[PDB]
């Protein structure tokens, strides 16, 4: 089997950057008989499969944006995107096909620097729905904002609850580059009807002052 | 246009075997080989072998050699490859991909099949409407939610109008508590837009084989 | 002394040969009159790929002569099984289907 290593593991660039990423193997890729190189690189944005981006170490694959452009040969290879975009916060990842069994690199996680954002805060109560099954979720979503760090404590009537508390953090956004996250707090039906007020709070570097959205069990 | 289709999600029990199918259309099944990737969450890719439809040959990474078979149908264009001895290091995302390293045709991998590897049963989610506090608003547009509460195994599918509601969407990734995944999305749309048109939450959780579209529909006192 | 590759087209001159131990010798004509020039040659199972498969055993087939049609000889050892005989590059590259028993060895 060869082995395939890729440099670095991770990358922080910013939108309009040259990035360049290495691929290294354990022999050569140039086949002598076609002088052409065994090497390919894949896209995985998050949540998608796989995408080609080019093989034969420079080929292009039809459709794949000239930004994008392989380069080396023998043993050392590249992957350079002239001018990154957002759209290509992705996982990037070198494979050889020079022999059975096809080999991957583990891969360079391109992540994306960009200007930081406070979020925009959503609330929203129990449905009617699950309080008829007898639970009630509340839930906060805090979205848009960057860097990704971001402390979430949830007040019923002023009192800060972290029992029953699931936070959960987007990839960054295809189009702007920010997080959102989700927390949701789950109470039995019975404990949510024992108190009025219900308040998300965040603290987010953009602000050492609290990020509320509430609401009134009472009220409409 | 190439498509290869994938059933979304498999459960299977510590130590069993399960068989994956891939659905071919849009190219000539029988004269590609069909390859087949394993990818861990949160890990990279690992070629476990390709089979030629036409003639049946195989190639196989000898890691998986032992615990892989790939067959095909021609009649059906569909290739299967059938799993043994599964370990929870096997719960991944199996591809199934045409690859095509030439100019006159289009590389494609299909969206692959979740493999859970779990003794615990299938649990269809609950799928709540998240409509804003109860009131109005000042501004112009207006975010909605949708909570998909109480489900095994992953995935679940959600999309906005049946996707084509997609500017403006943060789906957050399921979180697992006490055996059981939760997952949530956001819709952010023009205030004028809802509720005179519809907005509904499209959820499909392949592994109990259920479908739910959930209206959002604006609160009352 | 190191040759470019001969980038015009070849064309079988006979259909390729299993010799006594199951190797495959295969004749070609070569188009071009941008001699001298190395012969691209391998063994492939997936024509969509190229990965090499078995080896090719003459390694350095050069054809020195620059008159067109100008034939030369290769050797190849074929795998165990189905594969394609490649010769040339590009889209006018030739291929031919080859079977190796496994008891040819």
């Amino acid at each position: 089997d060869i082995v395939m290593s890729q440099s670095p593991s991770s990358l922080a660039v910013s939108v309009g950057e040259k990035v360049t990423m290495s691929c290294k193997s354990s022999q050569s890729l140039l086949y002598s008989s076609n002088q052409k190189n065994y090497l390919a690189w894949y896209q995985q944005k998050p949540g998608q499969s796989p995408k080609l981006l080019i093989y034969w170490a420079s080929t292009r694959e039809s459709g794949v944006p000239d930004r994008f452009t392989g380069s080396g040969s023998g043993t050392d290879f590249t992957l350079t995107i002239s001018s990154v975009k957002a759209e290509d916060l992705a996982v990037y990842y070198c494979q050889q096909y020079y022999t059975y069994p096809y080999t991957f690199g583990g891969g360079t996680k391109l992540e994306i620097n960009r200007a930081d954002a406070a979020p925009t805060v959503s609330i929203f109560p129990p449905s009617s729905e699950q309080l008829t099954s007898g639970g009630a979720s509340v839930v906060c979503f805090l979205n848009n904002f960057y860097p990704k760090d971001i402390n979430v404590k949830w007040k019923i009537d002023g009192s800060e609850r972290q029992n029953g508390v699931l936070n959960s953090w987007t990839d960054q956004d295809s189009k702007d580059s920010t997080y959102s996250m989700s927390s949701t707090l789950t109470l039995t039906k019975d404990e949510y009807e024992r108190h009025n007020s219900y308040t998300c709070e965040a603290t987010h570097k953009t602000s050492t002052s609290p990020i509320v959205k509430s609401f009134n069990r009472n009220e409409c | 246009q190439v498509q290869l289709q994938q059933p979304g999600a498999e459960l299977v029990k510590p130590g069993a075997s399960v068989k994956l199918s891939c659905k071919a259309s849009g190219y000539t099944f029988t004269s590609s080989w069909m390859h087949w990737v394993k990818q861990r969450p949160g890990q990279g890719l690992e070629w476990i072998g390709m089979i030629h439809p036409n003639s049946g040959s195989t190639n196989y990474n000898e890691k998986f050699k032992n615990k892989a078979t790939l067959t095909v149908d021609k009649s059906s264009s569909t290739a299967y490859m059938q799993l043994s001895s599964l370990t929870s290091e096997d719960s991944a995302v199996y591809y199934c991909a045409r690859y095509y390293y030439d100019y006159d045709g289009m590389d494609y991998w299909g969206q692959g099949t979740s493999v859970t590897v779990s003794s615990a049963k299938t649990t269809a989610p609950s799928v709540y409407p998240l409509a804003p506090v109860c009131g109005g608003t000042t501004g112009s547009s207006v975010t909605l939610g949708c909570l998909v509460k109480g489900y095994f195994p992953e995935p679940v599918t959600l999309t906005w109008n049946s996707g084509s509601l997609s500017s403006g969407v943060h789906t957050f990734p399921a979180l697992l508590q006490s055996g059981l995944y939760t997952l949530s999305s956001s819709v952010t749309v023009t205030s004028n837009t809802w509720p005179s048109q519809t907005i509904t939450c499209n959820v499909a959780h392949p592994a109990s084989s259920t479908k739910v579209d959930k209206k959002i529909e604006p609160r009352v006192p | 002394v190191s040759y470019s590759l001969c980038t015009a087209a070849f064309t079988f001159t006979k259909i390729p040969a299993e010799t006594l131990h199951g190797t495959v010798t295969v004749e070609v004509q070569y188009a071009g009159t941008d001699g001298p020039c190395k012969v691209p040659a391998q063994m492939a199972v997936d024509m969509q790929t190229l990965t090499p498969v078995g080896r090719l055993i003459t390694a350095n087939p050069v054809i020195t002569e620059s008159t067109e049609n100008s034939k030369m000889m290769l050797e190849l050892d074929p795998p165990f099984g189905d594969s394609y005989i490649v010769i040339g590059v590009g889209e006018k590259k030739i291929t031919h289907h080859w079977h190796r028993s496994g008891s040819t060895i």
